[PDB]
């Protein structure tokens, strides 16, 4: 690990991650229901720390585009975050993964999957990868 | 560690990320802040000459030639060829400069002012009427 100060002079601890996401290396993860509001997310984003969208609290593409819209209105200019999916119901992939093509089509400001309470087949993490077009994909083994 | 209430998450991780910083300072750059690398912007890097002139050709690999237009010194002209998005009012697309860059035969750019950013100039020709 190493400092390294950008032009305005905010110390950044320097690390793969943090070099990556252009961001601290402290992040929020999905958490069914704190990060599903779409405040706290959008808060946390402007703090400028890496937060995931829970989709938990969530049961439909239409809800997820509303607190996604939500997060997108109260975050400024530029900001980013990523969404948060479980894999043990394949409902929630079948709605939610269309749903996150779509808006990294549309251009949304998702940086990220992350795929807890199981990690995807090699064919499955490949169609994500590929088709979802996100900066990097998050995975929480067990 | 959860005992205080209401601290907003803004308190919470700024202390986490200056407790981080301070002992990262004391440790290895001895409570020194000029001490630290300095660049013009911090992110974007994947986990994986004053005057300049590139030829593009069908054979030539995107990634070195673009790390080429880039150079080594982090500034705006390292932002526009290696960033992967630029943001649009509120949403991000696919950085114009990289695919108008893109490599192909009979492309040209010459880089004048590379060692200063403010006036580094990209000049891009391509066979026009001949």
């Amino acid at each position: 690990p190493k400092l390294i100060k950008n032009k305005s002079g905010k110390i950044f601890v320097e690390t793969k991650f943090s070099k990556l996401i252009g961001r601290p290396p402290l992040l929020v993860p999905g958490m069914t229901p704190c990060t599903v509001s779409p405040d706290f997310v959008a808060a946390t984003t402007n703090a400028g720390y890496t937060i995931e969208l829970a989709g938990g609290g969530y049961f439909s593409a239409a809800g997820m585009t509303a607190a996604i819209d939500s997060v997108v209105s109260q975050i400024e200019k530029g900001s980013t975050f990523g969404i948060n999916l479980i894999y043990v119901n394949p409902f929630m992939l079948q709605w939610g993964i269309p749903l996150i093509k779509e808006l990294r089509s549309k251009g949304y400001p998702i940086q990220f999957l992350t795929i807890g309470a199981g990690v995807p087949s090699l064919e499955v993490a490949s169609e994500y990868i590929e088709t979802l077009g996100l900066k990097y994909l998050g995975l929480k083994p067990g | 560690f959860t005992k205080v209430i209401d601290e907003p998450i803004k308190s919470i991780m700024d202390g986490i990320h200056d407790g981080h910083i301070k002992k990262l300072l004391h440790q290895y750059y001895g409570d020194d802040e000029s001490k630290i690398p300095a660049v013009e912007y911090f992110g974007g890097e994947s986990p994986v000459e004053d005057s300049a002139v590139f030829k593009a050709t069908s054979s030539t690999d995107e990634e070195s030639w673009f790390k080429a237009l880039a150079g080594s010194e982090i500034n705006w002209r390292h932002a526009s060829f290696l960033c992967s998005f630029i943001t649009q009012d509120k949403m991000f697309v696919s950085n114009p400069i990289r695919k108008v860059f893109k490599p192909s035969q009979g492309m040209v750019v010459e880089i004048s002012n590379g060692n200063t950013s403010s006036k580094t100039v990209v000049t891009l020709s391509e066979p026009v009427q001949g």
